[PDB]
C-alpha cells in the first residue's frame, strides 16, 4: 500500500518546486551522500528555488552526526536549521527532501501513547505539500517502529542507496 | 517555590548546573531561582548574567540551598565522611537533581534518605528518544569525545592533516579510537576533520556501521559474538578473556602504526575492560600518546592514572579526570538544559507546585530515594 | 665529506636538522653522515633509522663535529657566555647552516668568524619563488599557524563546531585571525576544519582572495591604502596611526563576537605592529583566548609574555616561545630538507667538494661570514 518513484520521478517534483527543506538523518551518513546531497542543493538554488536544511536534535547516532558531515561538504551555516526554529516553515514548503531519516520525521510520536518515539519532538514534514523518503528498504529506524508517513498520498518511496540515488537526481536535473 | 544552584565544590569541576537561558525558562514556570555567588565562574556565567536571566545571587552555599524546594547540582552532593556536609545544607523534604553515581556509592543515598530528601539520580535515565534531552550522559560524553582529540592534538609533536608544501610531505596522523559510544563517535568526528586517518573499533555488531558513517574504517574480531553484544538500552557487554585475547591479536597490526589511539570503553557497573595492555605499549612508537577517558574507571589501559600524564616506554600515556569540566562553558548549558527538560512536564500548570508522576517511565527509573526510604529496585 | 648535525642544546628545542630520507640523500651527494646521540629524540626520529640510512653515530657533540667539514643546526650555536661554547666544537674552517638570527645576534657571528667559519643564516633567505624549499622562515611559519589554532582549542572552554543536540544546539566558535601571512592562512584552514566561523585582516589586498578560498569571511579597512602597502619580497610595511586606528575600529565589531583571536602579524626589521591594545580585550567576551605567534617580536598584543599564558579581564593570552618546536616531529624533516635543497645547487657532479655559488642570490643574501670576514652588509 505504498507510493513507490524513481529517481526520474523526484527530479520533477523539486524542479516544478518553490520551497524545498532537506531532512538528512542516519541513512545519508550511512551512504556518506552528503557531497551529493549538496550538489542537489545548490543546483535548485542556481535555478533559484529556496532550499534550507532541518536538523532534528537526535538526527544520526551521535549529536552533531549532521552538521559535521554537511560541514564537511562545504554547505553553509545559514542554510542550516534547528528544529524549533523551522517546523513552521513545512507549512509554506513544497517539497520536504527526507534523505536517510526516519524516526526524526515519524508522527506517532504524537498519535500513539503506546508507542516508544511518543514525547519526543519531531519535524512535521507532513505539513509540505508532498514528501520524498529516500531509504533501501521498507525497514524501521533506530526504533524499530513503522512510519505513518511511510503510506499516505503526500509521500514517496525512493527505494535505495542515498548517495546512488541523489547522484541520480542530480543527473535528472540540470 | 524556591529552585538552587550551587558551586561545585568537588576539586577539577569548573562546571555548573544553571544557564541564563535556562534561569529565563525556569522563573517563567513559577519559580525563585537562587544560585551561589561564582557558580558558574568556570563555565563563563557571571553572576551578572543570572540575574539578568531573573535570579536571586545568594552569598554561600548555606544560604541558597536553606529554603529551596529543588536544588540542581553537577556532581553528587558531598557528605561528612568526606568533609564537607553539602548534603546537610539542603533543605528537609526537598528534591534533589543530579549525577548521583548512585549504583557506586551508596552512603551519599543514605545520607539524602536521613534528611527525608527525593534524590533524581539523572545517570539512570533511560535509554530512550523520548528521554535523550534529559540524559547527561551523552551531552557530557560528546563533549568529552572532542576533547579527547584535541588533547590528543595537543601533547601529539606532528600536525594532524596531511600537509603538501614546498619543503616536502608530511603524513596524516593515525587516530585509533577503542569504544564507539557517544564519546567515541564524537571522537572520530573531531579527529576525522582535522585531517587524520581514522580507525577504530568495538564490541557490538551495530557500530562496524556507525564507524564508517563518520568516515573511519572499522577493525572486526568476532562478527560472530558481536551480535550478543548489546544489551537493554545499547549498552555492552563482559566478553570473558578469551575475547580479550582475540581483540588485542587483530588490532595489533593497526597500532603499531597508531599515533594517538582514544580509549572510552567502559560498561557499566562494572570497571573498564584492558582494551590496551603495557604489552601492546611497548610496540607502539615513540612519540605516540593514548588518550584515556575511562581513566577515573579502572582505564582501559592499566598504565595511565587519574589527573596524570604518564610517560612509558616513548608513549605520552595521558588520563585526565573530569574531561567535560575541561568543556565548562558550552557542557554546562547543556547539563542546566538536561535538568530543565526532566523538570518541565512535571511543574503543575494552574498553582506553582510540582509531582512527579510514578508511573512516568523517566521518573520512576531515576529515582534513588524518597521521602526518607531507598526506592530504587537495584539498592 | 663529512656533514655532522647535533642535538640542540637550548631550552625546550626538540627539533633536529635531519632525516631519514635527508641522509639518503646526503649519502648519495658524497657526505659521510654523523649525527649526536639521542639528537632526534624530540621529533621521533630515531638513532637506529638514521643509522639505516646510512649514517654514523657520535656519542657527544664535540665528538659529532670534530672533523666535520660541514654542520647543520636548527637554531643558532650556544657562545661561551651564554652556558656552553658550541661555536668551539666545530672545527675550524668549516660552513655552518642554521637558523642563525644573525641580525640580532652579533656575538654569536663574531664567534665563527673568529675559526674561519663559514656561516650561513638560513632566515635571510631572499623571497624569491625559486628559494621557497628552501626557506625555514615559511615551513615553520605553516606549522606555527596550525599550532596555533590546537592551543587556542585548548585552552578554550568551549568546542570549535556547531553541534545540534537534544540538550541544545552548541554555537560554533568565532576564530579571528589577524596577518592572513603563510601562518595566517594556515590558521584559517585548521580552525576552518574544526567547524568554526573565521574572520580574517591584513594590509595586503592580494590576501582578500587566499582568505575566501579556504571558506573565511575578509575584514575590508582602508580598501584605497591596502593597495599602497605590499613590498617587493611580499612583506608588510609600516602603517602608521592613521591606519592603526581605521583598522582598531573596522575590526571592533567582530572581535566582541570573537572566541578565538589569531595575530600572526609582522613587519621585518621594525617590532610587530599592535593589532590589540588592552582597551581592545575589555571589550572582547570572558572566556576568550588570544594566541600571539609574534611574541617573541615584541607581540602584536602589548598584554602577552613570551613563555608565558596570561590571564587578564577575562581573556587567556597565550605566548608561547619557539612555537614550531611544539610541532617537532613534522619541523624537523621539513627543516632538513630545506638545508638540502639549499646545498644541493653548489655540490659537484663528481668531486667530493662543496662550491658555494657566490653569484647566486641564495647564496649572497644569506652568507653572514667567510674564513674569518664578515661580509653581510649589516
Ligand atoms: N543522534 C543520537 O545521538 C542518537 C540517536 N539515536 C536515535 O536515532 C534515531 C534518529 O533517526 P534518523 O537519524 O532520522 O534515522 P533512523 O535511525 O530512524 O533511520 C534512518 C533510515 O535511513 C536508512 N538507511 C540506512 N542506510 C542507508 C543508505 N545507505 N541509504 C539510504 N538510506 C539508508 C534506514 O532505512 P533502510 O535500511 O530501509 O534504507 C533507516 O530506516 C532516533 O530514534 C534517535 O533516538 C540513537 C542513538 C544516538
Ligand atoms: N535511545 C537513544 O536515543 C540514545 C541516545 C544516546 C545514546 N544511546 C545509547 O546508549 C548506548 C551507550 O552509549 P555510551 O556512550 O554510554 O557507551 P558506554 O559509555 O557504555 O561505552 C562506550 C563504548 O564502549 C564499548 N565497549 C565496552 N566494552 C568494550 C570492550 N571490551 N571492547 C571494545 N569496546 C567496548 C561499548 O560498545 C560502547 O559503545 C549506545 O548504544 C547508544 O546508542 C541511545
Ligand atoms: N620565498 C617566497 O616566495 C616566500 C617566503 C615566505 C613568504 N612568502 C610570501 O610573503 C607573504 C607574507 O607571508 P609571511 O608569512 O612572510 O608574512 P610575515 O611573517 O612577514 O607577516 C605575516 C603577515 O602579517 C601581515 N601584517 C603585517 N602588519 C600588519 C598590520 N598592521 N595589519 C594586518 N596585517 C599585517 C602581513 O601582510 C603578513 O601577511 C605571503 O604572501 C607569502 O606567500 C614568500
Amino acid at each position: 500500500s505504498v507510493k513507490a518513484g524513481s529517481a526520474e520521478d523526484a527530479a520533477f517534483i523539486m524542479k516544478n518546486a518553490s520551497k524545498v527543506i532537506i531532512v538528512p538523518g542516519y541513512g545519508m551518513a550511512v551512504a556518506q551522500a552528503q557531497h551529493a546531497l549538496r550538489e542537489m542543493a545548490d543546483v535548485l538554488k542556481k535555478e533559484g528555488v529556496e532550499v534550507s536544511y532541518a536538523i532534528h536534535p537526535v538526527a544520526g547516532r551521535m549529536p552533531g552526526h549532521m552538521n559535521v558531515l554537511l560541514a564537511e561538504a562545504n554547505v553553509p551555516y545559514d542554510e542550516v536549521f534547528e528544529l524549533e526554529e523551522i517546523n513552521s516553515s513545512f507549512q509554506t514548503a513544497d517539497v520536504a527532501f527526507v534523505i536517510g531519516a526516519n524516526d526524526v520525521t515519524n508522527p506517532a510520536a504524537k498519535t500513539d501513547p503506546s508507542s516508544p518515539i511518543y514525547g519526543m519532538p519531531i519535524l512535521d514534514v507532513e505539513k509540505a505539500g508532498t514528501v520524498l523518503f529516500i531509504k533501501r528498504s521498507m525497514a524501521s529506524g533506530y526504533a524499530g517502529v513503522e512510519n505513518e508517513l511511510f503510506f499516505r498520498n503526500n509521500t514517496m518511496m525512493l527505494f535505495g542507496d542515498a548517495k546512488k540515488m541523489t547522484e541520480q537526481i542530480v543527473q535528472a536535473m540540470n | 517555590m524556591k529552585i538552587a544552584i550551587p558551586k561545585e565544590r568537588r576539586p577539577g569541576e569548573d562546571r555548573v548546573a544553571i544557564s541564563p537561558e535556562v534561569v529565563k525558562k525556569l522563573v517563567g514556570l513559577g519559580f525563585e531561582v537562587i544560585v551561589e555567588q561564582g557558580a558558574g565562574v568556570g563555565a563563563s556565567i557571571t553572576d551578572d548574567a543570572l540575574t539578568a536571566a531573573g535570579a536571586t545571587i545568594a552569598s554561600t552555599a548555606a544560604q541558597a540551598l536553606s529554603q529551596a524546594d529543588v536544588v540542581w547540582k553537577v556532581q553528587r552532593p558531598m557528605t561528612a565522611e568526606e568533609g564537607t556536609d553539602e548534603v546537610a545544607l539542603i533543605k528537609e523534604g526537598a528534591v534533589l537533581m543530579c549525577h548521583l553515581g548512585a549504583l557506586t556509592n551508596r552512603p551519599v543515598v543514605e545520607a539524602l534518605t536521613k534528611r527525608k530528601i527525593t534524590a533524581y539520580a539523572m545517570e539512570l535515565m533511560p535509554r530512550i528518544s523520548r528521554a535523550q534531552s534529559m540524559d547527561i550522559l551523552s551531552s557530557q560524553s560528546n563533549l568529552a569525545g572532542y576533547r579527547a582529540v584535541i588533547d590528543g592534538a595537543y601533547e601529539f609533536a606532528r600536525a594532524f592533516p596531511m600537509m603538501m608544501t614546498a619543503a616536502g610531505t608530511v603524513p596524516p596522523a593515525r587516530v585509533l579510537v577503542f569504544g564507539v559510544g557517544v564519546a567515541g563517535l564524537q571522537a572520530i568526528a573531531t579527529a576525522k576533520r582535522l585531517g587524520a586517518v581514522v580507525m577504530a573499533t568495538d564490541v557490538r555488531a551495530a557500530t562496524k556501521e556507525q564507524v564508517e558513517s563518520l568516515g573511519g574504517k572499522f577493525i572486526t574480531v568476532d562478527d560472530e559474538a558481536m551480535k550478543t553484544a548489546e544489551t537493554a538500552g545499547g549498552y555492552a557487554k563482559e566478553m570473558g578473556e578469551e575475547f580479550r585475547k582475540k581483540q588485542a591479536e587483530a588490532v595489533l597490526k593497526e597500532l603499531v602504526k597508531t599515533d594517538i589511539a582514544i580509549t572510552t570503553a567502559l560498561i557499566p557497573g562494572k570497571p573498564a575492560p584492558v582494551l590496551i595492555t603495557e604489552e601492546m605499549v611497548t610496540k607502539m612508537k615513540p612519540g605516540s600518546v593514548i588518550i584515556d577517558l575511562a581513566v577515573e574507571a579502572g582505564g582501559n589501559c592499566p598504565l595511565s592514572e587519574p589527573g596524570k600524564i604518564v610517560v612509558k616506554h616513548g608513549v605520552k600515556i595521558v588520563g585526565h579526570t573530569n574531561v567535560p569540566s575541561r568543556v565548562a562553558a558550552d557542557a554546562s548549558p547543556l547539563f542546566a538544559k538536561n535538568l530543565l527538560n526532566f523538570l518541565t512536564p512535571h511543574v503543575d500548570k494552574d498553582t506553582k507546585t510540582l509531582v512527579m508522576k510514578l508511573e512516568d517511565e523517566t521518573v520512576s527509573g531515576t529515582c534513588v530515594t524518597r521521602d526518607g526510604a531507598i526506592v530504587h529496585p537495584a539498592l
